[PDB]
RNA sequence: GAUUAAUAGGGACAGUUGGGGGCAUUAGUAUUUAAUAGUCAGAGGUGAAAUUCUUGGAUUUAUUAAGGACUAACUAAUGCGAAAGCAUUUGCCAAAGAUGUUUUCAUUAAUCAAGAACGAAAGUUAGGGGAUCAAAGACGAUCAGAUACCGUCGUAGUCUUAACUAUAAACUAUACCGACUCGGGAUCGGCUGGAAUAAAUGUCCAGUCGGCACCGUAUGAGAAAUCAAAGUCUUUGGGUUCUGGGGGAAG
């Protein structure tokens, strides 16, 4: 029978969606599909970022150290496996956005 | 909506219930008769004459006020514009595509597009001659449109 | 580039501009919409440039870019404003020496000049000149 | 609770051109006066061209999608 | 002496919209590879390592160049195209929807055997081109076995011109045209009123045609999953095309 509506993907008009890489295992996934979430890293652990302010030099601006910007996407195979999403349960799979 | 399984919709014009004459203007049959020969000799469409008609001298409509149909107006005074407006156009751009599909050999909708234009000609042709309104030996098919093209 | 050496001491003329991940990444959200405009400039100086222009699309609504809201700009107003900045900077660079003109590139002088063209075609913000390139500088 | 063959104003008002009952447009005509010759030219609410003022030669009216801008400061008058 | 003018259909026209298409042009990093310099013993790759590469200098850092492909981030249940499919700039070439119409034409139309136009990949013929990845192949490793899932390389292809091939879970697995019937906001394109600023190819409020799509719900449908249509079919009949008739052998 079927599972979903838009089947895990956001193709809605047109018949075909650029295919993009994997994050992780490389695989090619249609982009619409693929899951995503670019996220705003950070470049030392917590406690770790004092110990370079100290030590730091150049000006002080109060800007830190410039924080790390990650592209992330995931193709579903892997994606899961790697605790992004987990399998919900029945009603909870229309939730968008928990 | 021709040609088109999947898109269509609604363009506009609806004439207004009073079937009469604006009140505001005046124009015995004739006088409007005048401009519309004039206006027709001078080279145009009976398509292209009602719309000055509208937006320069207000005759929101000839027929209404004439009793009279653009048409016909214009044939009863020896000013018929030889082939129909319907035929004439579609057979234009039915041409001007083959001039860009010669420079352009390979674009693909173009010839596809042409085709849908080449199908609606033959299908007017179809009707234009069955109304005797188009001698039965018409066709067009390369030399037609050149014969025109002179 | 040292393009001149005094004993002991590097000379150097202007070779490039540009910017950084920090502040490209950053105004970057996904609810606005990015323009970019290349332009190749004619300076007196017999120096030829190449400057990119980075503009983005400003609410005006209150409404906190969301997945409501909507700060496109339909193409067609898009290159609306290519066509002006660029034509705006070609002749910006006639009349200037590169000494005048890096030093206006690196001044928010660009950034209100583009800020006032373009709140006529949409109303912009966070416009930058994302990079310039000497493409070819005569030694006279 | 409402009646089909005595329909509000209003309602009709809002509906869009092919849905009102007796069904009719919303186009009108207008005489408008020169900015200058003075003039008295009708024009149709949606012109679908630029009109010049048959007196001495000014613009009038500008053409565009339904509606006609209309030229500087001209008079309009709606002929009803 | 010639019915209206079909919330039927064809044309004219008007601003406008689109990653629709064809020629041009034009970038941008990156991957390779090369020059110019710079050091220094390891690089690379895996779970571990191993073939691999390297002081006739690797990996590495800066500049630059050649080259072939590719168009990132913005790019989303948003857009266009008959479908396949389509995202750097700019300029041409013919085309398209929708909206707007007190413009013409007035059945011209719906669907369709024949009969044609298209139709990613892969594949084929004859030339180009050859950067990356890579079927076959050559190798390492893993295994009781591995010509397999990882790793090192590599030919055809992948790119292109001109021919040919027509299939694909070519999928919404839901034929096209038409009329109806629940609620609701948000969208994309056009239009019409209005308000603030301001006088903006902007913003908002309110309409409304046309286009993806969603939310809620049905004393309507179903075998159910579910369906706003998969509804208005035992209260069994708007028009038309194609298809099926237990399974396997079998497309
Ligand atoms: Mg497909
Ligand atoms: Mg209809
Ligand atoms: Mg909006
Ligand atoms: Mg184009
Ligand atoms: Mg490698
Ligand atoms: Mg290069
Ligand atoms: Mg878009
Ligand atoms: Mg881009
Ligand atoms: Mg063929
Ligand atoms: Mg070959
Ligand atoms: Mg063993
Ligand atoms: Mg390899
Ligand atoms: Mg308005
Ligand atoms: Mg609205
Ligand atoms: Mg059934
Ligand atoms: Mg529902
Ligand atoms: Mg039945
Ligand atoms: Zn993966
Ligand atoms: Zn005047």
């Amino acid at each position: 029978p079927v599972k979903r509506r838009n089947a895990g993907r956001s193709q809605k008009n047109r018949g075909h969606t650029r295919t993009v890489p994997c994050t992780n295992c490389g695989r090619q996934v249609a982009k619409d599909k693929a899951v995503k979430r670019y996220t705003v890293r950070d470049m030392v652990d917590p406690s770790s970022k004092r110990d370079i302010q100290q030590k730091l030099a150049f000006e002080n601006e109060k800007q830190g150290i410039p924080k790390l910007y990650v592209k992330l996407q995931y193709c579903i195979s892997c994606a899961i496996h790697s605790r992004v999403v987990r399998v919900r349960c029945a009603e909870d799979r229309r939730i968008r956005r928990p | 909506m021709q040609m088109k399984g999947k898109g269509k919709g609604i363009s506009g014009s609806a004439l207004p219930f009073k079937r009469r004459s604006p009140k505001w203007l005046h124009m015995t049959p004739s006088t409007v008769v005048d401009l519309s020969v004039k206006l027709a000799k001078k080279g145009l469409t009976p398509s292209q004459i009602g719309v000055i008609l509208r937006d320069q001298h207000g005759i929101p409509q000839v027929r209404f006020l004439t009793g009279q149909k653009i048409l016909r107006i214009l044939k009863k005074n020896g000013c018929a514009p030889q082939l129909p407006e319907d035929l004439y156009f579609l057979i234009k751009k039915a041409l001007s595509i083959r001039k860009h599909l010669e420079k352009n050999r390979k674009d693909k909708d173009s010839k596809y597009r042409l085709i849908l234009v080449e199908s609606r000609i033959h299908r007017l042709s179809r009707y234009y001659k069955l109304n005797q309104k188009l001698p039965p030996k018409w066709k067009y098919n390369a030399q037609t449109a050149s014969a025109l093209v002179q | 580039v040292i393009d001149e050496v005094d004993g002991r001491n590097a000379k150097t003329s202007f070779y490039g501009l540009d910017i950084t991940r920090d502040r490209l990444c950053s105004m970057i959200r996904k609810w606005q919409t990015l323009i970019e405009a290349r332009v190749d400039c004619k300076t007196n100086d017999g120096y030829i440039i190449r400057v990119f222009t980075l503009a983005f699309t400003k609410k005006t609504s209150a409404g906190k870019q969301s997945s409501t809201s909507t700060c496109y700009a339909k193409s067609s107003q898009v290159r609306a404003i290519r066509r002006k900045i660029n034509t705006f900077i070609t002749n910006e660079a006639a009349k200037l020496g590169i000494a005048e003109f890096s030093k206006n590139l690196i001044g928010e002088d660009y950034t209100k000049k583009i800020e006032k063209e373009t709140k006529n075609i949409f109303p912009l913000q966070n416009i930058t000149i994302r990079k310039v390139k000497v493409l070819k500088r005569p030694k006279l | 609770e409402r009646d089909l063959l005595n329909p509000i104003y209003e309602e009709e008002k809002q509906k869009n051109k092919f849905k009102r009952l007796i069904q009719a447009p919303n186009s009108y005509f207008m005489d408008v006066k020169c900015a200058q010759c003075q003039n008295i030219q009708m024009i149709f609410s949606n012109a679908q061209s630029t009109i010049i003022c048959e007196k001495c030669s000014a613009i009038l009216c500008k053409p565009t999608g339904g509606k006609v801008q209309i030229q500087a400061g001209c008079a309009f008058k709606i002929k009803n």
